[PDB]
């Protein structure tokens, strides 16, 4: 019972756009210490994407005000905006640790050597969430999360290159997000571009091994690689 | 500046 | 101040799309037992509009799934959907009661007799929020909220007709919502249309009394009256 | 079926 009860709940919360409920449910499914299917795995990923997405979107807006207020020399107001920006940060960080803990305690730990596709998926996700911490961290805390993200992405990419077709959505997605890590977090555009251009070219090369069943996903992500490339290179 | 959906 | 610290907070939450934080802050502001300006009062109303809107939106979606599932004869699944739909319903009701409690303990209680504008505002708000309960109530609980809603709307309307120009945004907004109350909650379309047509025609009559500073709000609400009217009357 | 914004 209990598992299907939570999976059912997760699906209703997705339809209801109640992503905090969706996340508590997939957290509880994961904590059962049994493996996830592709479908379950995507529910986990959707739930946390949307939770943390709302925090980052909020963080960004308040951060932006804080910088304008510092610039304006407004001391009394700045202390209030900063407090609120930091409250939103605490919520954001908690969402990311919670995920990363699940990746460490359950999801990555339980992958076989031969579960290349799961390993790639969860490592990309570890990379993503350390990257979300890196968007808001400073000082020596920043350097740690920056490193952990790169280590995760690098490991996932090694495996994807060896074990996945260049047109596989999880690979392209990983490429897209790693290239973002380099461009935004590492402030290293040259590196970000080759990586994105390599993955694009590589997908282009093998288009006649794409089954119709994923023409939607892989062209969608390829389009986003090219947008990032034209945006950055200018 | 999109990331993976 | 405590009070300006809270209004500051509210405005930041609005910009951050953090409406539950926006609501805590306007609740606290209200709970100071002093009157709200128009601006303050619009912050309260925006805050709770968005909170309760999200619950209603969710409730509609799950309720709709519940009905399809009942019709499909799926017993095991239905008990699960129903549980969630009920959990959402308790949240929604809690938001409505919190608002209503404020209107009663503080906002409406502290209106002078000559605060026609505020009385109309809060009484439309009491109508709105009992109407939200009525969207989800059943049985005898339904009848009580339906009545309280109509009583609040009716009282606001008598005042606005007497004390406000037909082009005034609050008055038009009130007319729009009370006409929805009749159409959807009372299943009384004939009543809902006269009221909507009355308020529209009445605003059309007195357009050269509209200061430019309000042309955007009043024409907007007028447009919405006409939509409702065309949509309803075909049927 | 819109109400007042």
């Amino acid at each position: 019972g209990d598992r299907e009860q939570l999976l059912q709940r997760a699906r209703l919360a997705e339809q209801a756009e109640r992503y905090d409920d969706m996340a508590s449910a997939m957290k509880a499914v994961t904590e059962l210490n049994e493996p996830l299917s592709n479908e379950d795995r995507n529910l986990l990923s959707v739930a946390y994407k949307n939770v943390v997405g709302a925090r980052r979107s909020s963080w960004r807006v308040i951060s932006s005000i804080e910088q304008k207020t510092m610039a304006d020399g407004n001391e009394k107001k700045l202390e209030k905006v900063k407090a609120y920006r930091e409250k939103i940060e605490k919520e954001l960080e908690t969402v990311c640790n919670d995920v990363l803990s699940l990746l460490d305690k359950f999801l990555i730990k339980n992958c076989n050597d031969f579960q290349y596709e799961s390993k790639v998926f969860y490592l990309k996700m570890k990379g993503d969430y350390y990257r979300y911490l890196a968007e808001v961290a400073s000082g020596e805390k920043k350097n740690s999360v920056v490193e952990a993200s790169e280590a995760a992405y690098k490991e996932a990419f090694e495996i994807s290159k060896e074990q996945m077709q260049p047109t596989h959505p999880i690979r392209l997605g990983l490429a897209l997000n790693f290239s973002v890590f380099y461009y935004e977090i590492q402030n290293a555009p040259e590196q970000a571009c080759l990586l994105a251009k390599q993955a694009f070219d590589d997908a282009i090369a093998e288009l006649d091994t794409l089954n119709e069943d994923s023409y939607k996903d892989s062209t969608l992500i390829m389009q986003l690689l090219r947008d990032n490339l034209t945006l950055w290179t200018s | 500046q999109r990331s993976a959906p």
